[PDB]
RNA sequence: CUGGUGACUAUAGCAAGGAGGUCACACCUGUUCCCAUGCCGAACACAGAAGUUAAGCUCCUUAGCGUCGAUGGUAGUCGAACUUACGUUCCGCUAGAGUAGAACGUUGCAA
RNA sequence: UGAUAUUGAAAUUCGGCUUUCUAACCCGCACCACUUAUCGUGGUGGGAGACAGUGUCAGGCGGGCAGUUUGACUGGGGCGGUCGCCUCCUAAAAGGUAACGGAGGCGCUCAAAGGUUCCCUCAGAAUGGUUGGAAAUCAUUCAUAGAGUGUAAAGGCAUAAGGGAGCUUGACUGCGAGACCUACAAGUCGAGCAGGGUCGAAAGACGGACUUAGUGAUCCGGUGGUUCCGCAUGGAAGGGCCAUCGCUCAACGGAUAAAAGCUACCCCGGGGAUAACAGGCUUAUCUCCCCCAAGAGUUCACAUCGACGGGGAGGUUUGGCACCUCGAUGUCGGCUCAUCGCAUCCUGGGGCUGUAGUCGGUCCCAAGGGUUGGGCUGUUCGCCCAUUAAAGCGGUA
RNA sequence: GCUGGAAGGUUAAGAGGAGUGGUUAGCUUCUGCGAAGCUACGAAUCGAAGCCCCAGUAAACGGCGGCCGUAACUAUAACGG
RNA sequence: GAGGGUAGCGGAGAAAUUCCAAUCGAACCUGGAGAUAGCUGGUUCUCUCCGAAAUAGCUUUAGGGCUAGCCUCAAGUGAUGAUUAUUGGAGGUAGAGCACUGUUUGGACUUCAGACAAACUCCGAAUGCCAAUUAAUUUAACUUGGGAGUCAGAACAUGGGUGAUAAGGUCCGUGUUCGAAAGGGAAACAGCCCAGACCACCAGCUAAGGUCCCAAAAU
RNA sequence: AAGCAGUAAAUGUGGAGCCGUAGCGAAAGCGAGUCUGAAUAGGGCGUUUAGUAUUUGGUCGUAGACCCGAAACCAGGUGAU
């Protein structure tokens, strides 16, 4: 009697990296994901692995994109 | 089968690249137009 | 008030009944020219006499499907005590029912 | 076993194979002398002879002998299985999270399956036709995804990331503010600046592929380039820097360039951190006791028997776990018949009967006393012989 | 394993030195040739045994099988696939 | 019987690992030598202050080690630490449900009723988590240097896997106590309830738990 | 420092040598700046620019290195009463 299972891969630490209402630097990472669960908003871009990152210095806000969708944006408030 | 090759600049200063190729589909040496570092322009790369 | 372009989770939708036209929109004839078809002026692109509400688009009604949606109660649960399944105190579903609901609103050409 | 030194003289044949000869070298061969000795030496006759023996260099055989290696995890060890990477669940709505827990993949492919610019919308169903499923091509209506997306799964994608055409090679060079992850070594994302470019009318997009797997430190060695060094000077050997190649080093952070077994002839240092005997916890298994009553029983569920299903007690079995004991708790059967429990084998007292009587069956009370001798087998167990009122079942390491 | 054989293949040291590189007396491109010496490598050719091969040997080491039918043997197969 | 021979990388053996000075799977003595021992045992006077861990990664690694986490001392910055109130956000568990993917019962003839799900979702909490430069209370936090120990954990409650909804079983998440904690209660009883011992007193009030006698307080 | 003089002293004398005052780069090299790079363009390491000699305490390294304890290995000898 033996087992065929036992295998798993190293866990990838996905999820949100910055909080709503916080000030971030020029190129801070905001969200790690597979696919598009959250869309890039104002002043926010997508990386090659779907990573969302900021492109200015400002405060970050999570928003709503119509229905069943949502987006995150950065605003340059000083 | 899959094999790796090197592209060398033709009739000019050599600026080398590395890539892969399927030997069945491309039995002959491939040719491309790549940038030459020490000639500061695109040239023809053979092999 | 007809048309152009933007913002709002269908409370904007789908479906049925009805009104209308050469200002605008639109159906319509044709392939000489710029353009085009796995083949086909259907589409795309052009030259435009006339012709039609028949069709798209906007207008009034419509709770027939879709969407929205309280109150009260219930399930679950933070914490506290007893004990092993029961008190007390906050928070508070889902489903269902009473209900909205035939959209509100920005900038300019005219009208 | 071959070459070469000791090793010399002549002469046939395509400096060499091959034949004679004697002087080197050899004789545990005979005779003489030292010498009353035949160890040794010398002389003289015979035998052999450039061979053999010996030195240096080379190839082969070689458990006869020697030095060593022969992995880890593990509900004890051995046997079986697994070891690095990717995706989902257990995972308790941030991240992280174990088990020899439940399921699958990878050690690649693509010269267009890459970049850019335009255009398009799938699967499935009915209707009518050379009728192979009206689904092998055809034209309608219905259809928000059930279609496809190289390859597992998850998350995304109809703005399409899906389908089709034109051009092309950014599957470029030097870099890089900032940030995620993290013991280290590594891994991941990245706006912008400069030099070349492709597509597009232009704004713009392009540092491979919808995303996540397709990989291996250092030392050493090879191939190209180069404002470097080069031991008195000038060169050159030999190094340094840049680019790149060679490991199923898969036990995948990789002991070395190179490695398997037996020990009952065994030894030492430790451990109840870990098994075998007994104790302890549990009761799957075991042994007893009940609930329901389809039925059997000449009719008649319950005198007796009790299918399919359900609920308990005990701690005498085989097991599970690993809490004391490895600076030692002696392991089976027998002799002994001591002491205790009652779920009673005989005796004592009763209810029911499918109890005429003599025997029986089943249930209740009761532990006072009693409960044989032999054959076979180391046996416990078991079969048999002859008796008895009866030849009871269990605990006490 | 042992013994015998040599038709071919593989096979060391040792012999042989076709070519190549380093240096420089002389030339001129004005950073390319280059004789004589010394010096770092050298390949075709010759080279024994062994092994690959051929044969014998078991009182040498060792080895001595399966499925399926069939009466003048009722069950069974003498005999056959 | 006497006199002799064979010596340890050896000798002898009618064969047993048998014998070679009461010792032999390789005799005794003296040297290398204080061999090596990731393994047991031990390590000597007194007060004061602070005070752990039994985890992760890699390992010829598993009762060993190295880096990180947790303790202490000295210097520096200094509000950057903690709790609560308000507002904002990311993330699909409990529950529920059948719109997807599978499973399922009874009626019709695609539809109406009724159920199930870790790897199902049209939905969706309580808690926990990240922030502000927003108030009140409190006392920590970060950086650079010197010195460590730790890598065998246990029980209770609760959320789960495994086992048989067995084990004082085993493997993870979340709190407490023991470890390293004396005192009171539970008869006795490290882990359960109450509660943290600087010293002295023949003073007072309480907690858990109790008040007929042992045994302090209601027959 | 060795040495020399001095009572086996104290300390005279002795300036070979050592650390610091300037870094960066593999090196040639340049220098408050250097390396990479076509380019301070960007980036890395420097421009703090106060050390140095003796000594108390803590820890480390080389020597047996806190103490006691093997089963074994090698070398030279003694033994057949």
């Amino acid at each position: 009697s033996s087992t065929k299972n036992g295998r798993d891969s190293e866990s990838k630490r996905l999820g949100a990296k910055r909080a709503d209402g916080q000030f971030v630097t020029g190129g801070s990472i905001l969200y790690r994901q597979r696919g598009t669960k959250i869309y890039p908003g104002e002043n926010v871009g997508r990386g090659g692995d779907d990573t969302l990152f900021a492109k200015i210095d400002g405060v970050v806000k999570f928003e709503r994109k119509g229905r069943d969708k949502k987006q995150v944006s950065v605003y340059a408030v000083a | 089968m899959r094999v790796n090759v090197t592209l060398a600049c033709t009739e000019c200063g050599d600026r080398n690249y590395i890539t892969t190729k399927n030997k069945r589909n491309n039995p002959e040496r491939v040719e491309m137009k790549k940038f030459c570092s020490r000639e500061n322009k695109q040239t023809l790369h053979r092999e």
